[PDB]
RNA sequence: UAUAUAUAUAUAUAUAUAUAUAUAUAUAUAUAUAUAUAUAUAUAUAUAUAUA
RNA sequence: UAUAUAUAUAUAUAUAUAUAUAUAUAUAUAUAUAUAUAUAUAUAUAUAUAUA
């Protein structure tokens, strides 16, 4: 676009942006907690390895 | 408020009479927003339990 | 040599009505004249071809009416002309 | 006819200046919206004074 | 109870100031394109001078 010098009421055609790619997750709906929890006791922590 | 709403509608109202068109355009934007290619990423081998 | 400006020529945006002057009298004839003059043609060389022609103009509505502002504003204007008060104060209200 | 010099015109290149258009940034002005402050007007409440 | 005046608070309207957002105009800077002018170089044409 350093030059777009079309004569009179015209324009210089450009190619549409076709190649667009994504590497995340193919989704558009999200899961969320609308209301926070009450912060209960855990009663179990996690895995142990040795 | 995509169309037929700018100028008169309140900031907190929607016009029921224009609902279909507004929904229609909203879905269209939703459709266009996802037009992209599902690229492949790298991979790792899992060794975690099951 | 291979100048893109001479190869990628396409109509610009808002091409069909861009030159239309803002008026209410005879928008289509006026727009047609503006196009003719804009294109570099002079009336003395176009001859009889310049007299009856008409072209689309922004001052003309799609319905075929003379408009002076964007149609949304016209919709907004009529809408705003009718807005009864939501909460009123009268002595007998329970 | 040939050579050399000078002038003028035309073409091409480079530099400089000016104008116009487009893009980007900054500033100012005007309009519209929202927030905050001050002033003025109107209404309501409370206090005080005066009149009935 | 009512009226008037003064003070304070609250609401609404108008004006002014400041901040933020959006639009339009103008100015300045930078980049790109086009036009015009001037200078320099090269080529071609014409005129003039000198030599053969």
């Amino acid at each position: 676009s350093k030059h777009l010098s079309a004569y009179l009421d015209s324009a210089v055609a450009n190619g549409p942006e076709l190649i667009v790619e994504d590497t995340g997750l193919c989704t558009s709906f999200m899961l969320l907690d609308n209301i926070p929890s009450a912060h209960l006791t855990k009663e179990l922590i996690g895995f142990t390895w040795f | 408020k995509t169309v037929l709403s700018r100028g008169y509608i309140d900031n907190a109202q929607f016009n029921p009479l224009a609902l279909r068109s507004n929904v229609l355009l909203m879905l269209l934007q939703f459709t266009l927003s996802n037009l992209k290619i599902n690229k492949s990423s790298t991979f790792t081998s899992d060794v975690t339990t099951i | 040599t291979a100048s893109p400006a001479d190869t990628n020529v396409v109509p610009a945006k808002d091409a069909p009505t861009t030159n239309s002057p803002p008026s209410t009298t005879s928008p289509n004839q006026a727009a047609a004249d503006a196009n003719q003059q804009q294109a570099g043609i002079v009336s003395s060389q176009s001859g009889p071809n310049a007299v009856g022609d008409s072209a689309p103009s922004t001052s003309v509505n799609n319905d075929g009416d003379i408009i002076t502002r964007p149609t949304s504003d016209s919709i907004a204007a009529v809408a705003n002309a009718t807005k009864p008060a939501a909460v009123v104060s009268d002595p007998q209200s329970m």
